[PDB]
């Protein structure tokens, strides 16, 4: 992802993705880089927090019952 | 002596066994060496090994490290210490 962010200013996680870049670049393996793909794709779409608080939410709602 | 001449001129002519059996050998040792040279050259991924490394695909980083600095796509607080200092 570009770094030019929708504001003018620095992207949401360009810093992410220049950090994924970056292990691709230097690493010995693709597969050394999961973490950080990882790390940028979370930020990109907030599956995981996402996720995290749905059942966190799930879990109040089903005590409420 | 005409037999004794035509004789002679098919002497001449034909190959020599010695030379036709070295040609041979050079020419089936050439293309086995070959061969397995072309096999293994076949064997080679599509895709390299080093290509996530290479300078050449891997240019999006001078690029943006040289460019880092243009307030399009400047971190605020570096703006702000700047004009702090």
């Amino acid at each position: 992802a570009s770094g030019w962010g929708i504001t003018g200013n620095k992207g949401r996680c360009y810093d992410f993705w220049m950090d994924f870049s970056e292990c691709m670049s230097r690493c010995r393996e693709p597969k050394d880089c999961g973490l950080l793909r990882e790390d940028y794709l979370e930020c990109l779409h907030h599956s995981k927090e996402f996720q995290r608080r749905n059942r966190i939410y799930k879990e109040e709602q089903r005590k409420i019952r | 002596f005409i037999m004794e001449f035509a004789e002679n001129l098919v002497l001449k002519l034909m190959e020599d066994p010695k030379e036709r059996d070295r040609r041979f050998r050079e020419h089936v040792y050439r293309v086995k060496d070959r061969c397995e040279k072309t096999k293994e050259m076949w064997s080679y991924p599509m895709r390299p090994y080093g290509f996530w490394t290479f300078e050449r695909h891997n240019s999006q980083l001078a690029w943006d490290a040289q460019i880092s600095q243009v307030p399009g796509r400047r971190d605020p607080y570096d703006d702000l210490l700047q004009h702090y200092s």
